[PDB]
Formats: C-alpha cells, structure tokens, sequence
C-alpha cells in the first residue's frame, strides 16, 4: 500500500497540467517526489502497485485524484490510465464514516484553539491536521504572505498556475497528514481489528477483513462520483420558459399588494407590522417575539375588509412565486447558473454526512426540486431527464427509468419487530394495507390519518401533534398512541430494547436528562457507528439507517449487475446514473429496451441486499419508463 | 408433495434468537427439525441464557415452550421465569418475594406470563430413565403441541446401568434426541457440559471453548446443527461480560464469534453489550 | 441422516437453479408467492430420478441397509448416497464403535458390488490435536 | 477430583444439595494458593469456580 496525494492547475472541471505528486511507499518506509516531466512516471509507480496487488491511498480520491488523473493521463501523455475501484482508498470516506460525528469531541478541540473556527467539523486534509498536530503552515497562506515580500498581487485562485518548488514542499505535506490521518483511522478497534498493519496487506485482504462499512463506502463514493461527472441533463430553455411565467406573474402581484397597501411581501418585519392593522391577532408566536406568519396561519388569517382578506391569497402565491424563483432563478444556485456546457448539471454529493444514512445534495440540491403534485412542479420536474439528449453519438432518444423503494420505511420497522413478533408485522405488510391494520390498530376514522400517524409517531411527535391529526390536542394524542401501543405489542417492546441498549437510568436534574449512558452509538445493518442521539427517541435513527443503507448498497448492486450484464455505465454507452433520492433513483437509458433491463435488475439487485443482511421483510422496488422526471415518480 | 407442503408451510418456526443481533446474523436461529447445543463453562450462564429465549418465545410471539429440567424443581423454574419475566432477580431476594404475595402481587404477574397457556415442564428427579424422558417429551411436541422444547443439563442419563462407560449413553441419548426433533419438527435446545481442562486456565478465567475440548469424539458435535458457546473471565475486569461463539451451524456454515452481551445483576437479564478486543 | 428430506432438495432446488435457496428466506418468500416451485421442481426432479431416506429416528444397520436395496432394486437407482457414516446405531452394548464401523463398512461394500450400483459414502476425520489441524490447512 | 470422586458408597453425592469444595497445591510453588469450586447447588444450579483468596500466614483467617 501506498499512500499520496496531488497537485493540479484547476478543478477536476477544467484542470489541464499536472504539477506534482509524491508517493510514500511503506515497504520502502520513503517518499518519492514527482515534478512535471516526471507525471509518466507517477502513473506508472501507481499502476506497479496495482500490479503487485496492493492499494493506493489519496484524499479525496476517489472524488478527485483518481478520475483526474484519468483525464490528465489522456490529454498530456494520451494513455488510458484508469484505476480500479478494489485498489483505491479514500481517506476522506473513511473519516466521514468512522467520525460521522465531531460535534461533540470538536468542541474541546475548538476550546483548545487546536482548531480554526472556519474548520471546525471539516474532513478536509488541512482541517484534519490541526486534529493530528502535523500542520506547519498551508501552501496557500505560505503562497498569499509570500507574493506581498515579492510584489505581484493575488488571484482568487492563482496559487495552482505554476508549478514551484514551495507547492512541491506541500505537496509531501499534505502526503504526510494523509498518512497520519489514515494511521489514525486504522486505529480504531471497531472498523479495523487488533490484527497487523492494514498497510501491509493485499485489497482482497483489505476489504473483506474489515468491517463491511469500510467496503460499501468506498463503492459508494466511488459510484456516486461517477453519476456527478455524468450529471443531470437540464433543458435551460424550458425553466427559462419557466421564468417569465413567474417573473410576470410576479410583477402583475406586486402591483396589486402595493395597491392594497401603500407606502415587500417577502419579510416577517414587515407583514407583522402590517397584517397587525387589518385586525389580524397573532396566535402563535416565536422563540424572539416576532409572531408567526408561515403557509399555515396565512390561510386561516380572517380579517373584515374583504380586499385585505381576498389579498392574503396573494400574499400566499407570491411567496410561493418567489420561492420558485427563488430555486429556480435566483442568484448563485437557480439551476441555470450549474448548466455546464454539455448542457448537464452535476450537482455533487456528500455520501454520507447525515450520520444515520441518506447522502446530503448541494450545487445545487437535486433532492428538493418541487414534486409533480406541487404547483409548477410538472415544469420543474420535467425539465429533468435523460431525453435532453438523444444519445451522445447516434441521436437515439435517451429515456429514463425511475426506480423507488416500495415503503421502505415501514418495512424497516417489521424487519427489527421481527425480533419480538416472529415476522407478524412483516406478513401484513406482504398481505397488504398495512395502513388499513395500523388504522385498526389506533383506532383511527380514515387511513389516511392512518398514514400521516405511523410516521409522525414513529419519528418523535408530541402528544398535541398526535392529537391534532384528527382535530384535538395532547387529550387525543396520548390515548392514540397508548391505544396503538397495546394493539401492537412488538413495537412497544422495541422501543424498550432500545431504551434499554443506550441507557442504565435515566433522571431529571434542573432541566438535562441524566441518562447513565451504555452506549453512545447504535450498530447499523454494515456494523458502522450511527450517531450518539440523546433523548427517548432513537428509533427514528435506526430505522433511516436501515433504509438508506438498503438503497447504498441496492444502487451499488444495481450498477454492479448492470456491467455485469455487459451494459456499459456512461454517455457513451448505455446507461447513466443521473441522481440518487433517499429511496429513489433516476437512470437515464439509451433505448426503452435498455429502461426495461434496469427496472429489472433493480429488482434483482434489492434481493442481494435483502438477502446479504437476511431481512425479515421483503425488499422490493418499482419502475417507471418515460422522458423525464416528472413521468417516472 | 412433501416438500410443497414444508417449503410452503416451512420455518414457521424458524424462531428469533434474542438477548444479542449477530447470533441471528451468523445461524438465522434454529429450524423446525434442527437441535441447538449451549454450553460454557460450569455455571456461567447456560441456565441463564437458555431461559431467556424460552421466556421470550413464549410471550412475545406466543409459542409453546416445554421445559425439561432434571436439575432443579418445576417450582424454582418457575420462580426465575417469573422474575425474569418482571425484569427482577425474584430469587436473589427474599424481601421481593415476601413483597409480591402480601399485596397480591404475584397472582398479577402470574396471570401475565402463565396466562397464554405456553410454558410446559415435566416432573420426576428420580433419575428420569432414558425413554422415561423422551417418551415424555414427544408427548408435550404431540399431546401439548409445543414448537421448542428445552433439555437443561445433559449429563443426567441413567439408562441401562451395567454397560462400561457412559461415553455411549451420551451418543446414544443425542442420536434419539436428535431424531425426535425432526420427525416432529420441533426445535430441540439442549444444554451440556464441558470437561475440566487442566491444562492451563480452565475456562472460568478466560480460555476459549473450542469443538474438541468437549467431548472430543463427542456425537453432540455431529447430531446437533448449531452450537452455542459462552466465555466470561468471572475473575476478570468484566466479569458480567459474556463472549457468545458459534461453534457450529448446519445451516449456515457461519461461525466464529458472534457478539457480546452483560448480565444485568438487576434483571438478571442478558443485555447486548458494546465490546470489540 | 442429518436433514429433512425437504432441505435436501432445497439445496438441490437451490443449487439447480444456481442459488442460495437456504439462506435467503427472501428468495424462499419469493418463489412461494407465484408458485415459482413448480416451475424449477418439475424442470428438476420431474425426471423422477432422485430417492431419499427420511426418518432421522435411529437407522439401525440392517434398517438402512434394507432401504439402501430397496432403491438399487425397487426404484432401480444407480447410485446411491449415504452422508455421514458414524451414525451407526447398532447393537449398543459392544465397547468401541471400531468395531462397528468394520462390520458395517464390510456389509455396505458388500451390498454395493453384488448388485452394481455406484456407492459413495462420507466419513468423518480424527481430530489430531497435534499441529494445526484441518480447518487451518494441513493436509 | 471429578464429582464421582467424591467418598462414601454414594448418598453424600446425592444428598447434598451445596457442595463447595476447595483445591490448595500444598507441595510446590503455589501451597497457600487456595481455589473455591462449587461442585453442586440444586438451589441455584450455578456452580464452577467462585474465586481466590487466603489471609497471609502471619494471622491466620
């Protein structure tokens, strides 16, 4: 194993010259430095311990070093260098996983001044030398001080241009906090056994004798990486077709709520000082004084000027106006500032900094585009789809395939009530409306209160919550979660193993539960450490564990039986993951032949999943064949 | 015809081994038809474990469990399972146990555990001859129609007196055992226990438990499918602490160790713990 | 003579259809929820050419060996599979199985070449307990 | 010593409900070493080994 990390000009967007790289070796137990007439060599030093059947460590690697020095092996030097997933490891993957989360041990490294407060909870390499004690200085600040004591100004950004000596000093620094970080993540005894230097064993060693988180991160993150540098095809004409539609309608508003009141409805400083002169009583209010003006209050807002109250609804569509505009045709996100020139968005993705599961999305956010079933959604969601380019050669229609895990959440909680009802709940989901049986269960009028509870009481909602489902308060509340406690006996007994696994005794004591602490992390479906929680709920934790690593390693099967099939992941070829949602995937395909396969092997690929962590409820997933987004869910 | 009928109708009976995840993860649990084998060191918590499942068996996911235990009364069974049951040591006190009847108490939790109908015993001490047991026995599977029936302490034989060697007696006694379980298709767990070492730290203080340091030539590794094994240094730093080994699974093929657990000296539960050495 | 008829052939259905039939209790809620085990039973023991033993309860020698003809000869089998051969449960009151197993091996080797048919039989090994033994190399 | 051991003709292995037994290497290295095993309690049903321990030579116990 060896371990490295690189320097080039630019992003992985643009980048065009390699600068420098080092390799330390720990057979050899020395770094080797590499300068630009030396990058044929770099790739070759890599490719020999590809050779030998070992591994090769970069930060960020998987997400950066490996798939541009693809890119740059095939424009400076014209060779196909490409590494595969078995002998690469990503540093950055493994703190996230193994220091999910920071928050607490991050702040006596932020009382220490260990720490900047602009890195604080930052897996970047320089963020995690300060952790380890191994940061001398930053090529960047040591780059900025340096061209005040020579002359020339600065560039947001120009430390890269050129290749000098001073970057090639930090470039073996920035090898050395990644060997140390990496020393310190094989130091945990919980992912890595006690065994013997994980440096020194071969990658099939490597992956199936630790735990199996370690494996399916690496295989996510590097599939992930992939879909970003496919990106999601945008037809810009069409929310450019959106914003006039909005923009007018904007407008046409604003004249008529200035009309009703003279000398922004956009700001809660204002309608309070406003909406409180048209008789409006504020009922509820918040946390600073200020009262609440959000959707909900605004429709039951009753006021006895007929103008004043027909404008409310005004008021309501120009907010709502404002906030597609707001996400689709704002400043620094709107969709349309992320089109590259493929006519794509790649909106990057953290695999997981949500400590539980579910990737988080940004640049911008692809997992809150507006639903088909909310207003102006059909156009937004329509502008998503593999059908913006018809084949990147042959002009072939590209069509989509979106593939949803069927009630994922509700299945998750039969297969861990499985350990207390012998797989009863687990039968009445396959049986059917597991929601008309939650509904007798609770006693509830219609299922869909049925629907709306399940999840609200299964994720932590108060009694008045509860209560206010079918019109009621607290009064309601507690009777309909006792009621449903008793009728469903399995699921009250879970909620005490699991108040039982974390807690010794708890006790109030002016104002903090005291809980005796077993443990401050629940084992997920792979064997990783889930968050530390804190109060009475963690059921909600486990069950969204489950569910998201479900799906990581159903997309990562899915894609592996995919190429195992022989159909090839790309533009170039037949299949191209576009966006990963929680439950749900979006797949673009060449042709409707290639969509039917897909939805297929979806399918066959919840099996291993469901199979490989022996689920007690039955894993499965629908398809949906069509254009765009708005088609396919 | 056959197979129509078991692969439809088929495990079903496949349980849920509770107390740790992992054991589950490596051996599914036990089949209609298989035998499980528990075991550790003398007094460290065969009794214990086993009690648990067959109290969480039988109220959770109402099944039927009959119990066999020639160590010790039906009475005092009984008083662990209700203890056990109400998350108290009932025994390790003899305040709760004048407590519960002066206030009426007990026919409380009596009612609560008993009342489904599900836990079975047998009584006799009295050596409890060979076919004096698993006649017995099949007749709670047949005549009670039980799902999982316990064997505590398989080293109470007493059949045939006159024959060298009881090393026979345990095979022979684990082959009509282990057929009994199938051709009914109950699930059979059955304690034993372990020869004294004396060759190093002898088990009580460490030591793994290993599948020749039984028996050896023992015909309980071959008829059973899958054994449990507990480890716990009870003169270490965590004597609560409890190693639980799969030492062999028909099924699966999986072992090696499966997790941990803690005896709470409160509930005299066996609460999955949080250890990795 | 350490499993169910009906596991032996859900290894067999299984390992037909290149499957871990067994392990998964979700590719067995599966075929069951269409009636997929006709479709891979008939395409598999449709042929009518795989017999079984099922008892568990004590095969005596000369109550097995009685059965093991009966297929050979009745069903007219060709080849005849016997797992695990220390199950011997036989005149208990003779000292050492040793012996046993002699008397049994002459009769099974017997019964298998005076009629023709193919006999393959597993047996088990000591345990050394001198070295690493057999689960960690050693030949 | 195994629990067939133990003496008489065989009521004393029976009939004793408790069994605490007590294993010292009176020759050797270890003499004042003393181990408790339990070799019987229908009461409990627990038994194996309690623990170690020995009050010094200068004062008895």
């Amino acid at each position: 194993m060896i371990v490295s990390a690189i320097a080039a000009n630019a992003l992985l967007e643009s980048v065009t010259k390699f600068h420098c790289g080092v390799i330390y070796d720990y057979s050899t137990a020395e770094y080797v430095s590499y300068r630009p007439s030396d990058f044929g060599a770099y790739l070759d030093a890599l490719e020999a311990e590809v050779a030998r059947g070992g591994l090769i460590v970069f930060h960020n690697g998987h997400k950066y070093d490996v798939p541009a020095l693809t890119k740059l092996a095939k424009l400076q030097l014209n060779r196909e260098f490409h590494l595969p997933r078995e002998n690469c490891i990503d540093t950055l993957v493994l703190s996230r996983l193994i220091h999910s989360n920071l928050k607490d041990t991050d702040m006596g490294l932020l009382r220490s001044g260990k720490l900047p407060g602009k890195r604080f909870g930052s897996h970047a390499l320089e963020a995690w030398g300060y952790r380890l004690g191994e940061m001398k200085g930053e090529y960047k600040d040591d780059f900025k001080r340096m061209l005040e004591e020579q002359g020339e100004e600065y560039v947001d950004g120009m430390e890269w241009w050129n290749f000098n000596e001073e970057m090639m000093d930090y470039n073996v620094q920035d090898v050395v906090v990644t060997k140390a970080l990496l020393e310190k993540l094989l130091s945990d005894k919980h992912y890595f056994p006690p065994e013997i230097d994980f440096t020194d064993v071969g990658y099939t060693t490597f992956w199936s004798e630790s735990l199996e988180a370690v494996d399916i991160e690496h295989r996510a993150a590097w599939l992930l990486a992939k879909q970003e540098r496919n990106g999601f095809p945008f037809d810009t004409k069409a929310i450019e077709e959106l914003y006039v539609e909005l923009a007018a309608r904007r407008s046409e508003l604003l004249r008529k709520l200035t009309e009703t009141f003279g000398s922004n409805p956009s700001s809660r400083d204002h309608i309070q000082k406003k909406l409180q002169e048209a008789g409006w009583v504020p009922t509820k209010y918040t946390d600073k004084g200020a009262p609440v003006v959000d959707d909900e209050v605004l429709e039951g807002v009753r006021v006895d000027d007929p103008e004043k109250q027909a404008a409310i609804d005004l008021i309501k569509e120009y907010l709502m106006i404002q906030k597609r505009i707001g996400q689709s045709a704002e400043g620094d996100k709107a969709w349309l500032r992320y089109v590259a020139e493929d006519g794509k968005i790649h909106g990057s993705v953290n695999p997981n900094g949500a400590v539980t599961g579910r990737a988080t999305h940004a640049f911008p956010n692809l997992a809150q585009i507006p639903g088909v079933r909310s207003p102006y959604g059909e156009q937004c969601r329509a502008a998503f789809g593999a059908e913006h380019h018809l084949d990147g050669i042959t002009g072939k229609p590209w069509v989509q395939a979106g593939i949803d895990a069927s009630g994922l959440e509700l299945r998750c909680l039969a297969h861990f009530m499985a350990r207390f009802d012998n797989g009863e709940y687990a039968h009445e989901i396959l049986n059917g409306d597991i929601h008309t049986k939650n509904q007798i269960a609770a006693e509830l009028p219609t299922r869909d209160n049925a629907k709306t509870f399940i999840y609200g009481f299964l994720y932590g909602a108060g009694d008045e919550k509860i209560g206010q489902i079918v019109g009621a308060g607290k009064e309601r509340g507690k009777e309909l979660k006792k009621k449903f406690l008793e009728n469903t006996p399995a699921i009250a007994a879970l909620r005490e193993s699991i108040q039982q696994t974390l807690v010794e005794s708890s006790q109030w004591v002016a104002g903090e539960q005291q809980v005796k602490w077993k443990r401050r992390w629940i084992k997920g479906l792979d064997g990783r450490k889930v968050h530390v929680r804190s109060p009475h709920a963690a059921l909600n934790t486990l069950l969204q564990s489950a569910g998201a690593l479900i799906c990581k390693l159903w997309i990562i099967k899915t894609e592996e039986m995919l190429v195992e099939k022989g159909l090839k992941h790309g533009w170039d070829g037949d299949f191209a993951y576009m966006a990963w949602v929680h439950d749900e995937i979006q797949v673009g395909c060449r042709t409707e032949e290639i969509a039917q396969v897909v939805i297929e092997t979806a399918q066959e690929a919840m099996r291993w999943v469901g199979d490989h962590w022996n689920f007690r409820c039955l894993l499965d997933t629908e398809g949906k064949m069509g254009p765009n987004w708005a088609i396919c869910h | 015809e056959r197979i129509r009928e078991h692969l439809s109708s088929e495990e079903s009976v496949g349980l849920l081994f509770s107390g740790c995840t992992g054991i589950n993860d490596k051996t599914l649990g036990a089949r209609g038809g298989e035998v499980i084998m528990v075991t550790s060191g003398s007094g460290m918590g065969k009794s214990t474990f086993v009690r648990q499942q067959a109290l969480q068996w039988g109220t959770a996911m109402g099944k039927k469990v009959g119990l066999a235990m020639l160590e010790e009364s039906v009475e005092e069974t009984a008083e662990d399972l209700i203890g056990l049951h109400n998350r108290v040591r009932l025994r390790q006190s003899d305040s709760l146990k004048r407590e519960i009847i002066e206030n009426g108490k007990f026919d409380q939790w009596f009612d609560e555990l008993f009342g489904n109908d599900t836990f079975h015993l047998y009584d006799s001490f009295a050596e409890a001859e060979t076919d004096r047991l698993l006649a017995k026995l099949a007749y709670m599977r047949s005549g009670l129609g039980c799902d999982v029936i316990i064997l505590d302490h398989i080293s109470i034989v007493v059949s045939a007196s006159g024959e060298s060697d009881e090393r026979k007696m345990i095979d022979n006694l684990m082959t009509k055992l282990k057929g009994f379980a199938k051709s009914t298709g109950v699930v059979l767990v059955v304690i034993c226990h372990l020869k004294n070492p004396d060759k190093g730290k002898a088990h009580e203080e460490g030591r793994p438990v290993s599948i020749t340091d039984l028996r050896g030539s023992g015909a309980l590794r071959q008829l059973s499918d899958t054994i449990i094994a507990l480890e716990r240094n009870q003169q270490g730093d965590m004597p609560n602490l409890v190693l639980v080994r799969i030492l062999k699974c028909r099924f699966t093929g999986d072992t090696g160790i499966a997790g941990y657990m803690e005896y709470n000296k409160e509930t005299g539960w066996l609460e999955p713990s949080s250890y990795s050495g």
